[PDB]
């Protein structure tokens, strides 16, 4: 935990990095999008919830 | 930047692409009608 | 030969007067949206799709006199 | 809008339909699932 | 108001005033006329229901 | 020429565009960037909440 | 004449009718004779 | 659910129909209806709880549709039986009362009660 | 080569570099450019979730949303005033609603079979008026075969030949004594006035394309 | 010739009969409005109500356009 | 006779116009449906057969004016 | 020549009339915007944005008469 | 002297057009009254909005109006 506490603060993105480098350190994040491009929802289940979603509507 | 996937759509807009070809098939015909004029 | 051209410019002119329902028409809709938007403070996000499609509809129709208007005016 | 009715009907519209075909399969493959990339990378920093 | 048959916590609230009702935002989420009189009558009967209740 | 004429109208409209709506435009993405990041930098502390 | 005024002076009308007791003649009833008062000052009891 | 209250008489506190005498007009409730708020003009008023119909002669009030279907009536008393040749005789006496007798318009309500009391 | 060809090739360039030189290069944060095409996203998936039922939405999602972004650049491109017309040539336009209207046809034939056509009796009416309520059901509903393209094209094309005529009369207004070229200031604001309006109503119309074709599908995948 | 002119003029004379149905379209998409910034919810019941009376009143429109095209190209 | 047959396509023409009329009337009826059933939901189900039978009226007015367009088109 | 000049001149004159359901309908955009205003005050700021557009589309209709009219000439 | 006639005859058809801009303008100051009656208090934000309208429909009948004299003069 010692560890895990200077590992958050000198490793993390925490302005901006990548968004392939996160796909690189996870492959989970195209894990959802397969599963996602191969369901055919581009619904994301509460996106818009932690997220904006700017409707115009 | 481009994460080329694939996506099913042969499996999902087959009725729109049989109704092009017809449509593209009397396009060549209304052209070539058109041209009479 | 004149009374043709004529007659194509006239039957034109007369398919302008369709035009006039449409006009009256989008207003409607509008004037509904107004009044049902300033009863709610809130129902816009349901009715504003409804309020383009009564637009887009209505309009439609004056669009089909104007292009009779378009056949008879180049013939 | 000077030329409106040519009889070059069948070129413009293979030109056409072959543009829809284009932006049919680059839309699907490519760019929508960048933009749910965002989405997924932005709820996956939200979650962790 | 009192409280318990054994307890009586003295108590108070406030009247609505015809201000009140003209002004509350989900009176938007009832429907009765623009031209209704209902605020300068709704004022008046509510004073005295709320005033009988007290009383009670 | 004709069409110079709707030359000079699109001039116009495209001045009234970098007059209003590209200050606009660039507060509205302004505010959109602050709000990815302020849930971003929240994450951020979350974490580092629950190690401690 | 206030709205419950008016409602008041119909539920007075419509307790006189056969067969109406004597309690609702008591609610229809007030012994009360408002003293007014004012900023102390009094104007006289006066029936309410 | 209905709710018919009074203050010392409360009653029906949705019900099949209700018919009401409002200030509206006439106004009938039945299932969901629109949130409203109406005050009740003095009424003959018919409440019905299936086909069975109980009438009531109602001294007005307050009506409000909740959104949670409460169709709540306020009224100080009701019951049409009661209501029921005495009144009739006092009527003719708030008639003459009129003439000469704020009294003016008491008897005014009294002459609206009395065209109440023809309606029954 | 033909102009029109030119334009296609045009739009596609102008489309990829929406999509290409919008981010740089993927950062967590983004680019400002990409946040325009994130809320169409939003606005049009908010859109078509409103519309079509199941997954099915996503499923002809790609769809809606290169029928907006497509009409969106034609109807933006074909407005600058020295470029030559996509949408002014109808029969790409009309054929493509043609297209749609038979694919959904098809759709709503495989999907829900001879039992279409049970589509076009709408409700139990009394029964000597329920095969009226099916002929001018279907007369109607073959008009919306046309309809969906005519609105687009009419407007696009009109908005066009508006702008042009407007200033070939000004031209030869302006021409004459030094006294109309003072105070010809009122109708080239009035043309500017109608130029700011050709814009807006032309990506209104790719919207509405993108709602209407929705709303055909909607009954098309679901019956009633 | 007579004939020629006059079938051009009588196209002209049938699209008249349109505006009255734009209007009409009109007419049921006001009272859509209305009915749903009354209730807050009738949206539903009432959208398929909302198609037949579109359709409907479009239909009557239609009839004033294919005559007007039948008379036209004849 | 050029002169009659004319007559007819004219006639026709004019006709056309009465069928406008039927468009508004046909409207006004779902106007009143829509804006009823949302005062009472629940009212519908007495309510949509008599909206279908004032539709149906005022479609009929409609159909005898199509009908004299009709007679002079193919008759 | 004479005719179909005076055809030009009368194709013209007709589509005047046109323009007048657009005149009508502006009207009613306006009337429904006051009442509305009225009604709520506070709508105002949401609601203006969507009568500019209500009237614009109705602007549109006319325009189309218009050009029409300029083309007969 | 056919083309000298029709440009009079014009002018007429012209005229037709402005009594829509009339009943128009009069739909504007109705809602005015009825609704600086119902608020009292919305006149100052209101009277501007009004202007407006009160200008933009007579403005119809102002073109219809222009063309009158296009044809009268040509």
């Amino acid at each position: 935990l010692q560890s895990t506490l200077d590992n958050i603060q000198s490793a993390r993105p925490f302005d901006e990095l990548t968004v392939d480098d996160l796909t690189k350190i996870k492959p989970e994040i195209d894990a959802k999008v397969e599963e996602m491009v191969k369901k055919g929802k581009w619904d994301v289940p509460g996106y818009k919830d932690r997220f904006g979603n700017l409707n115009v509507m | 930047m481009l994460k080329r996937f694939p996506t099913p759509i042969l499996k999902v807009y087959w009725p729109f692409f049989v109704a092009g070809a017809a449509v593209y098939y009397g396009m060549s015909k209304a052209a070539d009608l058109s041209s009479n004029t | 030969m004149q009374l043709v051209l004529a007659a194509k410019y006239i039957g034109a002119g007369i398919s302008t007067i369709g035009l006039l329902g449409a006009g009256i028409g989008i207003a409607i809709v509008f004037a509904a949206l107004i009044n049902g938007v300033s009863r709610n403070p809130s129902i816009k996000d349901t009715v504003f799709p409804m309020a383009i499609l009564g637009f887009a509809l209505s309009e439609a129709t004056g669009l089909f006199c104007l292009m009779v208007s378009f056949l008879l005016l180049f013939g | 809008m000077p030329q409106l009715v040519p009889f070059y009907f069948m070129n413009q519209l293979t030109y056409g339909f072959l543009l829809m075909i284009t932006l049919l399969i680059l839309f699907s493959q490519f760019f929508l699932p960048m933009i749910l990339r965002l989405y997924v990378s932005r709820l996956f920093i939200s979650k962790l | 108001d009192p409280v318990s048959s054994l307890s009586f916590e003295p108590s108070e609230k406030p009247i609505f005033n015809a201000k009140t009702i003209e002004q509350s935002p989900s009176f938007g989420k009832f429907e009765i006329d623009t031209d209704a009189n209902v605020p300068r009558d709704l004022f008046e009967y509510t004073l005295a229901n709320q005033m009988l209740t007290a009383m009670a | 020429n004709d069409e110079s004429i709707l030359l000079l109208t699109f001039l116009g409209f495209t001045g009234l565009v970098a007059k209003y709506l590209a200050p606009a435009y660039k507060d509205f993405a302004d505010a959109r960037m602050k709000k990815v990041s302020d849930v971003l930098n929240a994450s951020r502390n979350k974490h580092v909440e629950a190690v401690k | 004449i206030s709205y419950a005024a008016y409602l008041n002076v119909a539920a007075q009308a419509i307790r006189s009718t056969e067969l109406q007791t004597a309690s609702v003649l008591n609610r229809s009833q007030t012994d009360a004779f408002y003293t007014q008062y004012k900023n102390a000052s009094e104007p006289t009891p006066i029936t309410k | 659910k209905l709710q018919f209250a009074l203050p010392h008489e409360t009653l029906y506190s949705e019900v099949t129909q209700v018919n009401l005498p409002a200030k509206s007009g006439r106004i009938g409730v039945l299932a969901n209806h629109v949130p409203t708020v109406e005050q009740l003009l003095p009424g003959v008023v018919e409440v019905m709880e299936g086909s069975n119909s109980k009438k009531f002669f109602i001294s007005g009030g307050f009506a409000t549709v909740q959104p949670d279907s409460q169709l709540c009536v306020t009224a100080i008393e009701a019951p049409l039986e009661s209501f029921s040749e005495n009144i009739k005789n006092l009527l003719a006496e708030a008639k003459k009362n009129v003439s000469s007798s704020r009294e003016a318009a008491e008897a005014a309500i009294q002459v609206e009660v009395l065209e109440n009391l023809q309606s029954v | 080569l033909t102009t029109f060809s030119l334009y296609t090739i045009i739009v596609l360039l102008v489309i990829t570099s929406l999509y290409t030189l919008t981010n740089n290069n993927n950062k967590i944060i983004g680019s400002r450019w990409l946040i325009s095409q994130e809320a169409i996203y939003d606005t049009i998936m908010n859109m078509t979730k409103g519309q079509i039922g199941g997954k099915n939405w996503g499923l002809y999602f790609p769809m809606i949303f290169t029928l907006f972004m497509f009409i969106f650049i034609a109807n933006l491109i074909s407005m600058i005033p020295y470029s030559f017309a996509l949408s002014a040539h109808l029969v790409f336009i009309i054929s493509l609603s043609i297209v749609i209207w038979l694919g959904n046809t098809i759709l709503g034939l495989y999907k829900h079979g001879w039992v279409f056509f049970s589509l076009f009796v709408p409700a139990g009416t009394p029964l000597p008026l329920v095969p009226l309520l099916v002929i001018i059901e279907t007369l109607s509903y073959f008009a919306r075969a046309i309809s969906l393209g005519l609105r687009l094209g009419s407007n696009i094309l009109a908005g066009h030949l508006l702008m042009v005529i407007l200033a070939g009369l000004t031209f030869n207004f302006m021409l004459i004594n030094l006294f109309t070229l003072v105070f010809g200031f009122v109708p080239l604001a009035m043309i500017l006035a109608i130029m700011m309006l050709e814009f807006a109503i032309g990506i209104i119309q790719g919207y509405v394309w993108a709602i209407l074709t929705a709303s055909y599908l909607k009954d098309a995948v679901y019956l009633h």
